[PDB]
RNA sequence: GACUAAUUACGUGCCAGCAGUCGCGGCAAUACGUAAGAGACUAGUGUUAAUCAUCAUAAAUAGGUUUAAAGGGUACUCAGA
RNA sequence: AUAGAUGAGUUUGGUGAUGGCUCUGAUUGAACACU
């Protein structure tokens, strides 16, 4: 019994008057912490090669 | 009717502006007295250096400062000057400070908590004077570091002064601060 | 110590006022603007009597209070 | 600190606080200033926020 | 209406995007930033789904002193409204036909919300304002003009009729420019909606972030009466005021406007026409022939049933109150989804962008309505099958509670002259000392003074031209 | 000192502080019986002056110490079997401990009336 | 009586004169100043940012200041024409009328 | 503080035991604690005994000394309440200063300000004596008449009373189950049962049964109680 | 790395100190999980990630930042929005407890009680204004929003 | 005497003595010794010894090192953080 | 277990610091002196 309860507050929905009283923090800062790798890097390195020569 | 026959407050009660029956009402206490001396031309010079706590018990506190040669004479200059220099000292429910506050004065620093009702003034007797006087019931004071005399009631008075303001916090933060105490028992409980 | 709670206050309110504002409550005008007001403002909502101080200072001899042969001279 | 401590900017704060009650416990609150109601609804702007 | 009940009521329906629209909140300044520069900011459902909690939720707190609605981009503030896809929709069956009819409840929800509020609501009109975008700043109290404000209600140009409270709002304008703006949908640009009194004050757009820090620091008191947190508002938005501009003058003044209410006075469209051919026909006194030539034009460029029903209600829109308003237009909206004119313009408009030429409604022109037929009863009549509106409150009220703070208009020059003995000269000095110095009063007064008053007895008194 | 300084054992005990009586405090017992070996008079330093009555005392343990006399008048001499306690004068160098005067050959003052405990000096017993 | 301070202070050199600035801080008075781009804007309640140097912008801001004064002054008479003070006795003319009412009082008894 | 009228005793007792009235009612109506009106009882009880004895009261005692204190005479002229009977202890947990930062337009209720203070903390509606009051009040607050508003009162109390005789009968009939009389020819033995492996889990525990190893006696230290701690 | 937080901390006082408008810090994941609490809690204004320079202040909230490819994730930093009122900055204190040389780790036995004003283990009580995070599976909440969750973890840092 | 609640008179005169700390006593000593009073605990009261606390006075919690006790003469570097 | 955190005297011509000493609290399987 103790442990559903545990469970269930630490996977509860938020406060609805703390979802609409907080500013809103675009999602392209706050979630896309991953870090691909440059879809030019190809084109980049080929094109800096020329350069310093 | 001749309570003033010193020509003492006569000057105080144009500033403050009550009457001479009012300011002998008031709780005034010599918390610090010093001997300090100056080496001049003509030999040594003894002063006595006080400082006196001008209290209301309703939330208004005033701390003076004077010197003199004569003893008598130094405890009237700082009576008259920490009855003018009263302010209002905000108090949680009339008993006791908010939160806590750590006030550094030249090596002495004075930290003071908030304590419970009933808690008492569990404080150095010169702390004990001044929350006596101001209006305060319960509080937990320390010296961290240093005990001198003079700055210990300095900084334990600009501590009373620094309290932080629940309303100007909340504003900051965009937050309600609410006290769980005053929702509980549906008011103050003084 | 106690507190006393009237029920009345309670089946009305569930102490939701006591916390607007910005936590303390709503503030109220000062006391010299209310004398010049020819209307007084409504009374604040809160238990009846509920800003008077609770004397703990005169309550250091209870313990004694206990004694039984104290207890007797009380009688 | 060659300076000192200015609060310019608090006058409203400190003086309405001093205003709010009477220094005589149990008596009403005289008159305050008369420039306290003038400057209500005019509180100082922000200053000092590089 | 409760937390959970507008939480329930406004559910993220499938398809709405996470970022419409930008909440801020600073110290006692909520913000609310239409974000969507692609369109203009054209509200639609997902949008609304997102103003309504969140300005429900700000008026439980006192905290939240000053309400700011605002645009995301630097060319428009709210251009439209989701027009295409309700003409989609209402070509589905009636199935398709009631999922418009919701979202114009939504819209109507919202903007008596807007002007029912009883917190400072603020707007700053920095970009075209047309179609939605003109609901939410017209029942509010403070509606901020810039260089960039295009104003406009290009709605009866697509068949549908004015329907953002404007009903309520047109009607009680001085004069007959409020049928006027409706039925010609007229494009008012910079300082001239300050001047014609849309806009309540002219900021240059480059100045309205120092406004907002401004309205943050302001702290009311809580006894404060509704009206002292207006007043000092008001007085500190004219802080930022750059003044007006010194070449351009009144659009709508003197003899053009004139010939507003010469030509806008009667109750059908046949009278009004025929009002301005008469000034179009050359050596008209008005000396108005060009503006009368152009406004006919435009006029004969438009449905013709919305033009019989738009003035309809400008008539009937000067006697309901707010709140009877939006109930009656959603059940009027609700009869233009079914109506051939609408889903006609619509589609030849904004959906082919002008390709295949011009719409063709349902009545080639004015002229095939015979005179004794009247269309506009129809619409007036709610059917049992639409639900009426419900709000989210029981707010009203028959006049605009504070619609004061713009420049004043006849209204205010009127009442100041039959309570008292000004000149002609000393009646101007009077409004620009009770307004301390409101950029544009001497020229608004000084016109009105031009139109309808009177040297009946001299410099030493001034009369109305009615009498 | 940081963390690791500690787990190689920086926090060492301060250096002990000498007692009073450390022939006392070392064997913690509160008194010693010693055998005089010398009654004289040492002299105070530079604030006080006068004539302190000390002796030089041979205590159980073996260690010579310099005691002190409380009273007006004693009646000990060579090889004189009294109690030594703890204490000390303050004006006398060397002198760190006292001699209970109603010990086992010292006896206590026969003109005392005020703090008789102190000096060993039973009540007068002038009705009694 | 003793003797009166000023209930607003405008000053037109904030930089020269600190000991006046710092006196209404102390007790408790707002002040008006120009600020210019080496003046401390913590001195003053209510900065004017501008040139103090020039004396041609300080008589347009004086100006404006004094038709403010000008402007407000005639309203406070003009409401007083109608018998609607605005403003109420000082706390230091108040505690007069308090002693003249107990003064007179004993003349009533006596 | 008064004193309750002879007279007051008396239609307290008679409201109780001849019209078996709930002693929360008889409290609610009266304004007297449930406390004190258990007490006035026991006391008159004790009365009717004496008198049952032909034992001579303290009348001459008795009338002086009730001419020197406040009195409060019940029924009809009742002016003031005797005293409060919705006092309410003020725990430790809630004399604390928290200001918790919540949203700027939550509805923190007294239920919310209970897990401030502590997770097992109960509001200030639970801790009363009297409980009902608050639900008899909020049949005002709904226009219902006064009339039904006492009678649903009257049952709610009486209601509660039986859970509370039968919580207490179950409790005495279960603790007479594990003790086993068995009479002798001098005394009757008392075997009560209970689990010998309720002993913690280290051994130390309070309600733990027998005498304790590994402790010297305390007899010699400062303040040691060495009286009787109650009378059954 | 703990280190990080800790550069945070004190960055944001020395900036607070200095009454500035904007902060710039590094991004990584870290940081930005204890920033978006401390916006949550209402302590700083906004939260853009962008280049070497701050954003358009007027369209700081509408800036779209580029996306973050391994060409320029060496440029990326975090700017802050720093409060101010009543002439007092709102970030003031940013004392941290979890150091680099050891991380406390707290329970949420000890969370509760240090909730209320009562220390346990190496914190201290919560007084009127003072806040502390957590970090735990859950992100880097509050003590406070902690205890609703029943949960515990290493803690970051005191704010005052 | 002050710390530390509670006073005068006489005797003595850096003598006799008191003293936990600062100190007192050199001819009108509130501090020594008597007398009376006062303050206080009480079948116990004081003193000596010891322990904890006072002492963040070896500081893990929780210190500090320019001028006050205390930065190595230096930095390449194994172990180790 | 949520009431639990307190000072005083003494360095200097004097002030503020640093830093010890001593007193204030509790106690002993204690001893001694007067009872
Ligand atoms: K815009
Ligand atoms: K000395
Ligand atoms: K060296
Ligand atoms: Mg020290
Ligand atoms: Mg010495
Ligand atoms: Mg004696
Ligand atoms: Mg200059
Ligand atoms: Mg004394
Ligand atoms: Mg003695
Ligand atoms: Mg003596
Ligand atoms: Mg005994
Ligand atoms: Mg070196
Ligand atoms: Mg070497
Ligand atoms: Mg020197």
């Amino acid at each position: 019994a103790r442990y559903l309860a545990n469970k269930r507050a630490a996977q509860a929905p938020e406060r609805l008057d703390e979802v609409f009283t907080r500013a809103t923090i675009r999602e392209s800062t706050a979630k896309n912490t991953f870090v691909p790798l440059d879809p030019e890097a190809f084109v980049k390195a080929e094109e800096a090669r020329i350069k310093h020569a | 009717d001749g309570l003033d026959d010193k020509g003492q407050y006569q000057e105080l009660k144009k500033r403050t502006g009550m009457s001479v029956r009012q300011i002998l009402q008031l709780k005034t206490k010599k918390l610090v007295h010093r001997r300090v001396v100056n080496q001049t031309r003509l030999g040594k010079i003894a002063s006595d250096s006080v400082m006196v706590i001008a209290g209301n018990g309703d939330g208004w506190l005033g701390l003076g400062m004077a010197k003199s040669v004569e003893a008598s004479i130094a405890v009237e200059k700082a009576t008259l000057l920490a009855i003018q220099n009263m302010q209002p000292i905000p108090r949680y429910e009339n008993r006791t400070i908010y939160g806590e506050v750590t006030t550094k004065v030249s090596g002495t620093i004075v930290r003071l908590n908030s304590r419970p009702p009933g808690f008492g003034l569990r404080v150095s007797h010169r702390i004990f004077e001044m929350c006596r006087a101001a209006g305060i019931r319960d509080l937990s004071a320390k010296f961290l570091r240093s005990r001198n005399p003079m700055n210990t009631v300095k900084a334990t008075y600009q501590a009373l002064l620094s309290q932080p303001n629940p309303e100007d916090l909340a504003i900051g933060r965009g937050k309600k601060l609410v006290d769980v105490r005053k929702v509980y028992y549906g008011g103050s409980v003084y | 110590a106690v507190v006393n709670m009237d029920p009345a206050y309670m089946a009305k309110y569930n102490g939701s006022e006591q916390a607007a504002g910005r936590g303390s409550g709503l503030s109220e005008p000062p006391a010299y603007e209310k004398t010049a007001d020819e209307k007084p403002a409504k009374q604040v909502i809160a238990n009846p009597g509920r800003k008077v101080p609770t004397p703990y200072e005169q309550m250091t001899f209870a313990p004694l209070e206990r004694r039984l042969d104290i207890a007797i001279f009380r009688a | 600190g060659k300076g000192r401590i200015f609060q310019a900017a608090k006058v409203y704060q400190r003086a309405s606080e001093a205003a709010a009650t009477n220094i005589v416990s149990g008596l009403p609150p005289r008159n305050p200033p008369l420039w306290l109601k003038a400057i209500e609804s005019i509180p100082p702007a922000e200053i000092n926020t590089r | 209406i409760s937390t959970q009940a507008a939480a329930e009521l406004f559910k993220p329906v499938e398809g709405d995007e996470p970022e419409d629209v930008l909440f801020n909140s600073l110290y006692n300044l909520r913000s609310v930033e239409l974000n969507r520069p692609a369109k203009y900011n054209a509200l639609n459902g997902s949008m609304i789904r997102k103003i309504a909690p969140r300005l429900l939720e700000w008026e439980r707190s006192d905290m939240a002193n000053v309400i700011v609605i605002k645009g995301s981009g630097e060319k428009a503030f709210c251009a439209g409204g989701d027009v295409a896809a309700l003409a989609k929709q209402n070509a589905e069956g009636p199935e398709g036909v009631k999922k418009s009819v919701d979202y114009f409840g939504l819209e109507y929800k919202l903007n008596h919300l807007i002007s029912t509020y009883t917190r400072p609501y603020v707007a700053f009109l920095d970009g075209i304002t047309m179609g939605g975008g003109v609901g939410l700043s017209i029942h509010a109290p403070f509606r901020i003009a810039t260089e960039r404000t295009v104003f406009a209600m290009p709605e009866t140009k697509i068949g549908f009729f004015p329907d953002v409270g404007a009903s309520f709002f047109l009607p009680r304008m001085p004069g007959q420019v409020g049928p006027y703006l409706g039925l010609t949908s007229a494009l008012l640009k910079g300082v001239q909606v300050y001047y014609a009194g849309i806009a309540t004050h002219y900021l240059h757009s480059s100045s309205l972030p120092a406004l907002e820090s401004r309205l943050a620091e302001l702290t009311p008191r809580d006894y404060w009466t509704i009206e002292q947190r207006l007043s000092v508002i008001n007085d500190t938005i004219e802080e930022f005021s750059t003044g007006v501009p010194y070449d351009e003058n009144i659009e709508i003044g003197g003899k053009i406007r004139l010939a507003i209410d010469r030509c806008f006075k009667y109750d059908k469209i046949d009278e009004i026409i025929a009002a301005l051919k008469e000034e179009a026909a050359e050596g008209a006194k008005g000396g108005v022939q060009s503006w009368a030539k152009n406004t006919l034009e435009e006029l004969t460029q438009r449905s013709p049933t919305s033009l019989h029903v738009t003035l309809r209600q400008m008539r009937l829109g000067k006697s309901w109150g707010i709140a009877h308003t939006f109930k009656r237009e959603h059940q009027m909206a609700a009869k233009f989804m079914k109506s051939h004119d609408f889903n006609e313009g619509v589609t030849a408009l904004l959906i082919d962008k002008g390709a295949n030429g011009p719409a063709k409604w349902k009545p080639a022109s004015l002229d095939e309505i015979p005179p004794g037929a009247n269309i506009s009863e129809d619409y007036f009549r709610n059917d049992p099958e639409v639900p009426v509106l419900e709000l989210l409150n029981d707010r009203s009220y028959m006049q605009y509670p504070y619609n004061k703070f713009g420049l004043p208009n006849d209204y205010d020059v009127k009442e100041a002259i039959e309570k008292g003995n000004f000149t002609r000269e000393k009646l101007i000095d009077h409004f620009v000392e009770t307004r301390r110095g409101k950029q544009g009063v001497r020229e608004a007064v000084s016109d009105v003074l031009d139109r309808m008053a009177v040297r009946s007895k001299g410099t030493e008194h001034v009369q109305w031209k009615k009498e | 000192a940081t963390l690791n300084q500690v787990m190689r054992g920086c926090r060492k005990p301060q250096r002990a502080r000498h007692a009073v009586s450390p022939a006392l405090s070392s064997i913690k017992s509160p008194a010693l019986k010693g055998v005089c070996v010398k009654v004289g008079i040492t002299r105070p330093k530079k604030p006080n002056s006068g004539e302190r009555k000390t002796a030089r005392v041979r205590l159980s343990t073996g260690k010579v110490i310099t005691a002190y006399i409380p009273g007006e008048g004693h009646n000990i001499s060579q090889h004189s079997v009294v109690l030594v306690r703890g204490g000390r004068a303050q004006d006398c160098p060397g002198v760190r401990y006292h001699l209970v005067r109603g010990a086992l050959d010292l006896a206590g003052v026969a003109t005392r009336m005020s703090s008789r405990s102190k000096y060993g000096t039973k009540k007068p017993k002038k009705a009694s | 009586r003793r003797p009166l301070a000023p209930d607003l202070v405008v000053c037109l050199n904030p930089k020269e004169n600190m000991t006046l600035l710092y006196e209404c801080s102390l007790a408790k008075i707002p002040t008006i100043g120009i600020i210019d781009t080496n003046t401390n804007p913590s001195w003053v309640t209510y900065q004017i940012p501008a040139n103090d140097d020039s004396l041609r912008a300080t008589a347009l801001i004086s100006g404006v200041l004094g038709r403010a004064g000008e402007r407000g002054q005639k309203r406070r008479l003009e409401a007083a024409q109608r018998g609607v003070v605005t403003w109420k006795t000082p706390a230091d003319v108040q505690g007069y009328f308090e002693l003249a009412s107990a003064r007179a009082a004993d003349a009533r008894r006596r | 503080q008064p004193v309750l009228s002879e007279g007051s005793r008396e239609i307290i007792y008679q409201d109780v035991m001849e019209k078996g009235l709930p002693i929360k009612a008889v409290s609610a109506k009266y304004n007297v604690d449930v406390r004190r009106v258990a007490a006035v009882i026991r006391l008159k009880e004790i009365e009717k005994r004496w008198i049952k004895e032909y034992k001579p009261l303290a009348r001459p005692y008795a009338r002086a000394v009730m001419k020197m204190l406040p009195q409060t005479v019940l029924g009809g002229p009742d002016q003031k309440p005797h005293e409060s009977i919705n006092d309410v202890h003020v725990h430790s947990y809630t004399t604390q200063q928290l200001f918790v930062p919540v949203s700027e337009s939550r509805e923190f209720t007294r239920e919310d300000a209970a897990k401030a203070f502590g997770d097992h903390i109960l509001p200030v509606d639970k801790k009363l004596r009297v409980p009902e009051l608050i639900e008899f009040q909020k049949d005002l607050l709904k226009e219902v008449p006064l009339q039904e508003a006492n009678r649903k009162f009257l049952n709610a109390t009486a209601a509660s009373e039986a859970k509370i005789a039968e919580r207490e009968a179950k409790r005495r009939q279960a603790v007479e189950d594990a003790i086993t009389r068995v009479k002798t020819d001098r005394f009757e033995f008392r075997f009560q049962e209970f689990n010998a492996e309720n002993v913690g889990h280290d051994g130390r525990d309070r309600n733990a049964v027998g005498w304790r190893y590994g402790v010297p006696f305390p007899d010699r230290k400062r303040s040691q109680i060495k009286i009787p701690t109650k009378v059954e | 790395g703990i280190q990080q937080i800790t550069n945070m901390c004190s960055h944001l006082q020395n900036a607070s100190r200095a009454r500035l408008g904007l902060t710039s810090l590094p991004n990584t994941k870290y940081n930005l999980a204890l920033a978006l609490a401390l916006h949550r809690a209402g302590f700083i204004s906004s939260i853009t990630r962008g280049g070497p320079h701050p954003p358009t202040p007027e369209a700081l909230m509408t800036y779209e930042p580029e996306p973050v490819t391994s060409a320029n994730v060496a440029t990326r930093r975090l700017w802050v929005g720093l409060k101010y009122w009543n002439e007092e900055p709102v970030l003031k204190e940013l004392k941290p407890i979890s150091k680099p040389s050891r991380l406390v780790t707290a329970s949420l036995e000890q969370l509760n009680r240090v909730a209320r004003g009562f220390p346990a283990g190496y914190m201290k009580g919560l007084q009127l204004g003072e806040c502390l995070f957590v970090n735990t599976d859950r992100g880097v909440l509050e003590v406070r929003e902690a205890v609703e969750r029943k949960v515990g973890g290493l803690v970051l840092c005191k704010v005052k």
